[PDB]
């Protein structure tokens, strides 16, 4: 299952379970927050 | 852990203006299918699996396949590591700057048994000797130098006929990421190596027979598959539209940037 | 010692195998780990954020720069044409094909999700029009009138200050999963650019103004099925 | 209103009426190095206002048939200032550039730059075989001119639709990108943080970022419209830390 | 289980002048870089792994090739057990005066089917016996003797095409380490044998061939690795710049003590 | 039995492996262990303690012992020279690569941490005089000035009762882990020693004095990427 | 302070005023072997006194050309007191060595010993074909210099570059070292225990360390200054326990 | 993981997860405590 056979951490199943996602990043990265209900300007 | 699900939307007449933004801001829309047009409320379960970087790279792809061969220097295949030999695997990991990932190589070796004049003479199951150096290592010369000798480099000794050798690597680069691109020279005179040669210098890998000789020769193909996992991408790139040329710079012939079709109105079926 | 049975899957290379295996270097300290800002932990990150794409993707001009410029004009000619036109389906579709999501769609085999156009005005800050950008559902013809492309799915863009307005598809299919690979069951809409207004501009700005389309993923947008992309082909050893 | 701006870093100020909001380099604010993340054992030189202040590089002419402009960065910021005899005093440097790139236009002027700042942006030889020099890349006085079409010798590939780098020019916005539209937009600013691998490199060899300057629609005036429409880049590193210090590097 | 961080540090005028030390005291001075200098605190997450005497023997190393073949003397391979027949590794040990390290010996056999007139006949699987002689034990003198019998000698009998042969060895000096140095003579008169022949007398290797015999002649390469694990470094020592030259003693041939550089202020580059 | 698919790395002799084996000799009765003093449970230990250098390296010195003598003179020639250069990295450096730290790096690919070079005035008693060593981190050219190494960082030895000045490098590097192999990259500083006074000395003392370097590990020093060692080669069976 | 020393061993006492700290070999000071690691079954003789005393061996000139000298311990105690009786009439011995170097030169004399015990100096031949005998080692009553250059013969490679153990001289600090520097030091003093794999070892086959005074900086003294500076070994053993009384071995 | 599957303590996997290290040993070995901010003498 989710049991590490192998000491080191590198020498392990790859984390395909890990849907973290922070589109923010690329698609907001104003420093002012831009609301799509308002006009951008 | 799905796709946010399309939320239930009506008609609109006010000075929200959702569909009116401003790409002069840098900042991609936010919008919806909903705010645009009027959109029923469906419940995605489509979840973005598959397309995370861990599962993007997962996949295993080859990045180096060279032919060493049993009864001088083609009696072993060297690989200076990089993921950019192979246009397939290289493109991927070129879609980030920067990943921080323990790649998981799998050597899939399959014996040739070259075509000559005589070849009736049967060699037992051949054993390969996969060593790697790390970045100023001693480097072998031949296929029985003191180099193979394996007192501190890694070797998996992968016989023939078994399950293809695996040998998962740790992140093993100087700085905190896998640069896969550098726009940079290897001297600080800005004279030298230019690219992701400089930083991803992460040694080399020596594949040999163990079997001293063969009665006849046989050419055995290394084919070096790297699985990165535990991935860290960290700055993401376009993939390159034009072909490969160097495996150790970018450099390139320029490639149209899609493929031209017959017109701006043209609309096939 | 144990009694082990080897299943038919045995000491195979699946390429997409989450098996444990020894490590080259055992307890190899890794360098520290730094947030470095960017951090990708899904290219549908990558999919979602803008790229312009080559519209006016017409023989030689995919060359130059005026593949993602979207022609315009103040002229009465060719009014009732579209301004451009091309398949909805970033997979195949000769303009959204080598996009940011269309790259990170050809990299598989499926695609789901709401992709959305947005449209940048390149023009004369007094150029003032009005657009028709309208997403037609597939099962009909390619939109030939603009009253056609009405009738399906369509933003009226006022240009003005904001100067870019999104045409987000509302993912008209009829499966769950379209099919990055050109295939006419999973055959996406039509996206057309049309002027619902001409492009009035005063006397003293340029007739032919630009515009920049952007295919840019929701967050609806989703790809099950990798597959190596058949953009990148190598002919040999690099 | 959004389309107003001021950004005081260091002694220089830049003032703004038609600026959209800036982009913060992939939403990460730049910072100093933090005890955690740093590698150099060196007490970091840290001017506040010496070296994290707007620079403003030469202005190149916005032509109508200018396919585009690249700035390799920090080394174009050479000869600039204290930022500049920093990085010829010190091994390592560290710097979070607010770019800002000036373009006043008219509002009968037709045109649009991708103003991008692309991390690590690997250039490509106009011969693939051989390897350009350094002054071919390099941006330390004038900004290095894309080529509309295909170059040929030991310089760079400046295609621009290939954007030098092998890469979809129309995809360069995956990079923190902010597009200067002459409709709205008369400059624009990209606040980028230190985008590495190793939290500090030294600032010659290689270059953090490259700002493309990409005209995607290319300037059009109608006459008597003002033709020297200038693009003028107005870079701020801000959180500069430098450690190493060494005997200058020329 | 990290390096210490390097603390924070600021100027300073004092009389603790941390830098001026005695190195006549044969005292490594424990200055930091904050001491000498001003540092910024940097929390340093690297850390002493894989430099672990435990991890720097793990990696397995060639002890022992041979070459022993089927259808006298050359039909079976005779390893007297040292580890300083192989530099890779001997170099290693010899960091340490002594180690107690219980080895793991990992045998890689791979046959090579010796080129002759006539090869057309295959031979099935080859199995092969790794017989271990413990010190004073019967030696077996040919290839079917009764020494082959393994009433109390370990044998792995492992055959070609499988998984590489493995056996890990205990702790087996007579002393309480591995005396990998032993500037000692066998006989209390302080003649006979000098070095680590002496207490470094582990037994002997046998590995022969199971099958009775081929119908052509197979010379199969027994290539033993030896991987030290449970180490105890107990006296460390430099490594030896000279080539080996003995595999039973430390003698040696002169050489330099680094490589020469043209001038005392000769800096490359 | 039960069933067990075997992974793509089964039957395969990595070298790097914690794969338990079976006993060669089954509860085997270890000689009990004693308290051997100097129990090294890491080679970064044998780095630390401190390791006469080679600086003098030039052609025939290494046979002799005049590698690692430092020499310097009460003579006013030369005074504006360096009395002695070297590249900081001990992993391709030929004065630090046989030492302690050096040797115990080429058995590696990545080193990490600040080496620490004590220098011991090996001279008259009476023998006082002032020393500029400095190390210059890379990206510029090798100090050829004393105002370039202190530029630079650098420790000034006023050689008396300790007759010890530890130059320690404070690891200037823009990655955590420097690579051991000679690669510019990851190319460390260089380590000057200057004259910042002369050696004056006594009229009954020896004026060529000399002068040992100790390059030592601080307890940030580490080392991150094993690998065969390039000073180890074997030409042959032995 | 710490240069001043006192060594009270056994009758035998040694008092210095220009004197570093004492290497406590590996850090661990000699002791009586323990009964958890003891191997022996006899009664241990344990002369606290009589055989654990400074034993002052012969004086070397120190010479401006002098490489160095090594001395082979225990064997170099033989026809030294009662610590070579008890060696001779036992056949298992341990001592835990605190050997004291005393090299008195003046204010004007420049040099530098590393006195160094390396535990097992396994010595290298000169030829490597053959084995030297037991007196070319041994240092019974003079101490076996090494060479500046290289020898050949049935003798010990006495090359001092590589320490006749093919081992580079300047890493010999790795061993329990002390450096007589005339600037700063006449006299080094290394409390080495007993090092052996072994809790008990004869003491005539088997050599417990060798002490190897290594001229770094050779002895450089200006005319009308002492020019027989000595290098005078002053060695105590501690805790010195022996099993196995047999007859006398010689 | 860590689990011992062989009776003898030596057929176990290497210790590679022990980090212990005492470089007092070699680098200060002196019996009187020196301490860096001190002169040596
Ligand atoms: C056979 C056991 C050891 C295996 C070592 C081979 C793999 C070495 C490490 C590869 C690092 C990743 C690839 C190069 C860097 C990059 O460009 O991303
Ligand atoms: C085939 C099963 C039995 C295997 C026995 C072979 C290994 C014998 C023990 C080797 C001890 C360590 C090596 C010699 C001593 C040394 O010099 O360190």
């Amino acid at each position: 299952t989710n049991i590490n056979f192998y000491k080191d951490a590198a020498s392990s199943a790859s984390n395909r379970q890990e849907l973290q996602q922070d589109p923010g990043k690329f698609t907001d990265p104003v420093k002012d927050l831009m609301v799509k209900t308002l006009p951008a300007l | 852990r799905t796709v946010a699900n399309t939320q239930p939307s009506g008609p609109s007449n006010s000075k929200e203006i959702p569909a009116l933004t401003a790409v002069e801001t840098g900042h991609t829309s936010q919008v919806d299918p909903s705010d645009t047009l009027q959109t029923r409320h469906v419940v995605n379960f489509h979840s973005r699996s598959e397309s995370t970087v861990e599962n993007f790279m997962g996949r295993a792809a080859c990045v180096f396949m060279d032919q060493y061969k049993l009864n001088s220097t083609d009696n072993f295949a060297v690989w200076t590591i990089n993921v950019r030999e192979m246009a397939q695997l290289r493109r991927k990991c070129e879609l980030f700057t920067y990943m921080r990932f323990d790649i998981e190589m799998t050597m899939v070796i399959t014996s040739c048994q070259d075509q000559g004049t005589q070849l009736e003479q049967d060699m037992p199951v051949l054993t390969h000797q996969i060593m790697y150096v790390p970045p100023g290592g001693p480097i072998p010369a031949k296929v029985d130098s003191y180099e193979w000798q394996t007192s501190t480099n890694p070797s998996v000794f992968w016989t023939e006929g078994n399950a293809p050798a695996r040998m998962s690597i740790p992140f093993i680069s100087v700085g905190n990421a896998y640069s896969l691109f550098y726009d940079g020279w290897s001297h600080f005179t800005q004279d030298g190596t230019y690219g992701y040669t400089t930083l991803n210098a992460m040694g080399k890998l020596f594949v040999r027979h163990v079997n001293k000789s063969s009665p006849h020769q046989i050419t055995s193909t290394i084919r070096v598959y790297f699985k990165p996992k535990h991935i860290k991408a960290w700055v993401p790139r376009p993939p390159r539209l034009c072909p490969y040329i160097n495996k150790g710079d970018v450099n390139f012939v320029v490639t149209e940037v899609t493929d031209a079709r017959k017109s701006i109105t043209d609309t096939p079926h | 010692g144990v009694p082990v049975l080897n299943t038919p899957g045995s000491t195979q290379f699946l390429t997409s195998d989450d098996f444990q295996s020894p490590s080259a270097m055992p307890q190899f300290d890794e360098t520290p780990e730094m947030h470095i800002p960017g951090e990708v932990r899904n290219l549908m990150e990558m999919a979602e954020v803008d790229s312009v794409v080559p519209v006016n993707n017409i023989t030689g001009k995919t060359k130059s720069m005026e593949a993602y410029q979207i022609a315009v004009g103040t002229g009465n000619t060719d009014k009732t044409k579209p301004i451009f036109s091309f398949q909805m389906d970033p997979g195949y579709s000769s303009v959204l094909k080598r996009t940011l999501l269309g790259e990170m769609l050809n990299y598989y085999a499926h695609w789901s999700g709401s992709v959305k156009l947005t449209f940048l005005f390149c023009g004369s800050a007094m150029a003032t029009g009005k657009l028709l950008i309208s997403y037609s559902p597939p099962g009909a013809s390619v939109p030939s009138s603009r009253k056609d492309a009405m009738l399906g799915t369509h933003i009226i863009w006022d240009i003005g200050l904001q100067s870019s307005c999104v045409l987000c598809v509302p993912w008209i299919s009829q499966s769950h999963y379209r099919m990055v690979q050109q295939d006419p069951y999973t055959s996406a809409g039509y996206i057309t650019c049309w002027y619902q207004t001409n492009i009035v501009v005063p006397p003293g700005a340029p007739t032919s103004c630009d515009v920049l389309c952007f295919a840019s993923a929701c967050n609806d947008f989703s790809v099950r099925l990798l597959r190596d992309t058949p953009f990148m082909a190598q002919p040999g050893k690099l | 209103s959004d389309r107003v701006r001021s950004m005081t870093l260091g002694n220089s100020t830049i003032t703004t009426q038609e600026s959209a909001n800036v982009v913060v380099g992939y939403g990460e604010w730049p910072s100093y190095l933090s005890d955690k993340e740093a590698t150099a054992e060196d007490q970091p030189t840290q001017p506040d206002v010496a070296t994290c202040r707007f620079y403003t590089l030469e202005s190149v002419q916005w032509e109508k048939s200018s396919p585009g402009w690249w700035w390799k960065f920090p080394e174009a910021l050479k000869n600039m200032g204290l930022f500049g005899q920093n990085m010829h005093y010190h091994y390592l440097g560290r710097a979070g550039y607010t770019i800002h790139v000036q373009c006043n236009a008219s509002k009968f002027h037709q045109g649009c730059l991708l103003v991008v700042c692309v991390p690590e942006a690997e250039m490509g030889c106009a011969d693939t075989s051989t390897t350009f020099p350094a002054t071919e890349l390099t941006t330390e006085e004038e900004p290095h001119v894309f080529t509309s079409d295909s170059i040929t010798g030991k310089k760079v590939q400046a295609a621009v639709c290939n954007a030098g780098m092998g890469v979809g020019v129309g995809n360069l916005t995956i990079f923190p990108h902010q597009w200067i539209n002459l409709r709205t937009n008369n400059s624009a600013t990209i606040v980028m943080p230190y985008i590495n691998s190793v939290p500090m490199d030294n600032m010659f060899r290689h270059y953090n970022f490259t700002l493309m300057i990409i005209p995607f629609a290319p300037l059009n005036f109608n006459e008597g419209a003002t033709a020297y429409v200038p693009v003028t880049v107005t870079i701020a590193p801000m959180y500069a830390e430098y450690n190493g210090l060494r005997l200058a590097s020329t």
